[PDB]
RNA sequence: CCUCCUAAAGAGUAACGGAGGAGCACGAAGGUUGGCUAAUCCUGGUCGGACAUCAGGAGGUUAGUGCAAUGGCAUAAGCCAGCUUGACUGCGAGCGUGACGGCGCGAGCAGGUGCGAAAGCAGGUCAUAGUGAUCCGGUGGUUCUGAAUGGAAGGGCCAUC
RNA sequence: CAACCCGAUGCAAACUGCGAAUACCGGAGAAUGUUAUCACGGGAGACACACGGCGGGUGCUAACGUCCGUC
RNA sequence: GCCUGGCGGCCGUAGCGCGGUGGUCCCACCUGACCCCAUGCCGAACUCAGAAGUGAAACGCCGUAGCGCCGAUGGUAGUGUGGGGUCUCCCCAUGCGAGAGUAGGGAACUGCCAGGC
């Protein structure tokens, strides 16, 4: 679960990537993960590697998402005729670009963050990397 | 619908009329209003509507 | 003017004195009053209200001005027109005059009175309380009258501070407490 | 399903664009539903029923700005 | 504001009037004065003025805004705005109910031999 | 048939693409003249409370718009009242939009109206849906025609179902 | 347990207080182009298009897939 | 040239706020109101006849950056033509080049007539 409780409507075009995130330098934690790479996150995944996160920092920590699906991505069924309307909303993917903020710790040491993320990562189609807070 | 197509008549002892709608349904009252009477060339009044 | 000349004369200097004012073009005057009665229910009745009119246009020098519904959308129910009330600011003379009226025969006019509110300010300084019942003053056959009443009363002063809304009202007779 | 049917042509837009001929009354600007999208201005006005800017006497298109907020306002002096 | 709402209430024919690029004769009002002066089309440039503040009426006057005393004022400006070969202009009563002073000085103007 | 996206910042463009509406409504909901301006919250006020009406402050097209949507609207296209019938007749410089049949915008001209002191506004509604070609007939009008002549039937023309 | 609102981070075909390249419309100018351009008239054929590039709907940014625009 | 009014220009670096300031010249409130003319109640507004009063409000000035607003240099995004890589994306030559944000700017600048000095 994590998706939009609500929108005004229910299937989303197609569209495109064009990389070059805007969400870069982390700005609520010191640590967290990078995009590096192209592509949708299909929020079971975020929510997913999120849970990995959690089930390594054991507590201690406060952790951040800043990526999030509220893309629909339609589907259709199996044996089905080809062009007959629109398919039904199946899953709700997450567009994400290289520089994309995709988490973010704080409350816990740069060397469990960091194999924490490695964690995390681990479900994850995009190839991210480790960052730090930076004053800039 | 509901609206009859009303027709209104020249005072005039000329044929001339208008043409438009009413609600009979709610003014079951003939309308009057007064029009331009082309036959006559002179403004007169003009009746009938349910 | 009878309250009216009390004002400049006694007031204004009182005031004058009390809060120092500059001009004597500031000290808090007394801008109508505007009562109101709202007679609400209405809706089944309706008589209940031009009865509140006159029982209104009775107290008030002047002729009611009966009031409409703005939201329409009344919880309870109301639509667009659906009458609720009917104001009737006072005008100059008359106001005072009906200041007259109150304070000497209204308030006076008791029903259990021993003091009346002094938190009826407001923010820029204005007092507004409401009777909770027509005192039945000087009404149409003050006992074969029409069922209770009830009503409201704002004085709204040119005041800028319901602290200086004080010394105005109170540098007349208003009842009040202490 | 109950997914389907659009209106149609209904070009609506500017036909004259900035100077041009600017007959008697050409056009200009048909852009309908507006009113300020293209205010009714200058040696022209118009601004018939469907606020479709009409463009009297002959001469060249403008395209102004004047007036507190925007407001585009097309004007045609004579050329 | 009270001064915000006679604006608006004038702009309307002050934009009708503007348009038909005419010549207007504005009136202004105010309780110990009353005002008169033919702008050209353009709005820049006055043409004529015919104020009760000119002594050359103050004086042979009554009272600034005594109704006539405006009639006064309405002449005055139509005397200027006519041996300037000025005449036939839109009337701008700006906001004022026509029914007063700004109906004198009006029909006072106009039957001074504007033309309007 | 109408509105939006697709439609790549002129027009226009497809799909069993994504969304929503029309088959009407008003003699006032039209015309004009005069005037007015919200929604929402805070404070204070009889019965009045979540919200009836009253007062003050903040606020500013977040209201309203007969009915979808988009665009527009404060000089209000929004609201109220007086007086009215321009929801007139004949024409129309000139344009827009269609393969065509058509459809739309229209200053100004003549006759006559209404509102306004006046400039002026008015040829239906804030605009864009609210619709049916031709034939065959029906009704009124007309000295257009009318088979030897005078009539008439019938036909044309204009209005119209 | 949380609206609203304050600050800090993002998302949009049916969001826009911003905003190109560019296309288009018009005006003037030189050269070049064996009138290329417009109107009218005689004769047509053609209204199954396919792929590749770019912008896209649909499809799984599947298909030598399907549907538009454009070269 | 100082100040004020009417009418426009341009329409936020012209606005909002906060502070000070101005007077019977103008303006503003302000006095009176049977009356002209008004109030779906009200002389509030509109309207008329005008003191006495005062700059309190509004308004007009001047100051002030807290908020709007204007805003580059540079870099980034995108993109027309030519070319290349290649998974839907991107690079190169070359012209065009934002938005945001940064420095900074900024408490309007004006014309016509009139009236006071
Ligand atoms: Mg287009
Ligand atoms: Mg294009
Ligand atoms: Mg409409
Ligand atoms: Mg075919
Ligand atoms: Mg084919
Ligand atoms: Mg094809
Ligand atoms: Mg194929």
């Amino acid at each position: 679960m994590l998706q939009p409780k609500r929108t005004k409507f229910r299937k989303m075009h197609k569209g495109r990537n064009r990389g070059l995130a805007q969400g870069t330098d982390v700005s609520f934690g010191s640590f967290g993960l990078k995009a590096v790479g192209r592509g949708r996150l299909t929020a079971r995944q975020i929510e997913a590697a999120r849970r990995a996160m959690t089930r390594a920092v054991k507590r201690q920590g406060k952790i951040w998402i800043r990526v999030f699906p509220d893309k629909p991505i339609t589907e259709k069924p199996l044996a089905v005729r080809m062009g007959k309307g629109k398919g039904n909303v199946e899953y709700w993917v997450a567009l994400i670009q290289p520089g994309k903020v995709l988490y973010e710790m704080d409350g816990v040491p740069e060397e469990l963050a960091r194999e924490a993320f490695k964690l995390a990562a681990a479900k994850l189609p995009i190839k991210t990397t480790f960052v730090t807070k930076t004053v800039m | 619908g509901i609206r009859e197509k009303i027709k209104l008549v020249s005072s005039a002892g000329t044929g001339h009329f208008y043409t438009t709608t009413k609600n009979k349904r709610t003014k079951p009252e003939k309308l009057e209003l007064k029009k331009f009477d082309p036959v006559v060339r002179q403004h007169v009044i003009y009746k009938e509507a349910k | 003017a009878k309250l009216h000349d009390y004002y400049k004369d006694e007031v204004v200097k009182k005031l004058m004195t009390e809060f120092n004012y500059n001009s004597v073009m500031q000290v808090p005057r007394v801008e109508k009053i505007t009562l109101n009665m709202g007679v609400g229910e209405a809706i089944a009745d309706k008589k209940l209200l031009d009865n509140a009119a006159a029982d209104l246009a009775a107290i008030s020098g002047q002729k009611p001005l009966i009031t409409k519904a703005r939201k329409s959308v009344a919880g309870f129910k109301i639509r667009q027109g659906y009458p609720i009330g009917c104001k009737v600011t006072l005008r100059g003379e008359r106001m005072w005059e009906f200041f007259e009226r109150l304070i000497t025969i209204a308030v006076p006019r008791i029903r259990d009175f021993r003091g009346l509110s002094a938190k009826s300010f407001d923010g820029r300084g204005n007092y507004s309380m409401g009777v909770r019942e027509q005192i039945i003053f000087p009404e149409i056959d003050y006992d074969k009258v029409d069922r209770v009443r009830g009503l409201d009363i704002t004085i709204t002063t040119t005041a800028k501070s319901d602290e200086e809304g004080r010394a105005l009202l109170a540098a007349f007779d208003f009842p009040f407490r202490k | 399903g109950g997914s389907t049917r659009n209106g149609r042509d209904s070009e609506a837009k500017r036909l004259g664009v900035k100077r041009f001929g600017g007959e008697s009354v050409l056009a200009g600007s048909i852009i309908v539903r507006q009113r300020g999208t293209k205010f009714h201005a200058g040696a022209n006005v118009g601004c018939g029923r469907d606020h479709t800017l009409f463009a009297k006497a002959d001469g060249k298109v403008k395209f102004e700005v004047k007036g507190p907020k925007n407001r585009k306002f097309i004007s045609i002096e004579a050329e | 504001d009270k001064k915000s709402a006679r604006i608006r209430r004038a702009t309307r024919a002050r934009r009708k009037l503007q348009e038909l690029g005419a010549t207007r004769l504005v009136v202004h009002r105010t309780p110990r004065h009353i005002y008169a002066q033919v702008i050209a089309p353009n709005g820049s440039e006055v043409l004529v003025a015919a104020s009760t503040v000119e002594k050359a009426i103050a004086e042979q006057l009554k009272y600034t805004g005594n109704k006539d005393a405006a009639a006064a004022v309405g002449k005055a400006v139509a005397e200027r705005a006519l041996e300037k070969g000025i005449k036939d202009v839109s009337f701008d009563r700006s906001g004022f109910q026509y029914h007063g002073r700004v109906q004198a000085l009006a029909d006072a103007a106009r039957e001074a031999g504007l033309q309007f």
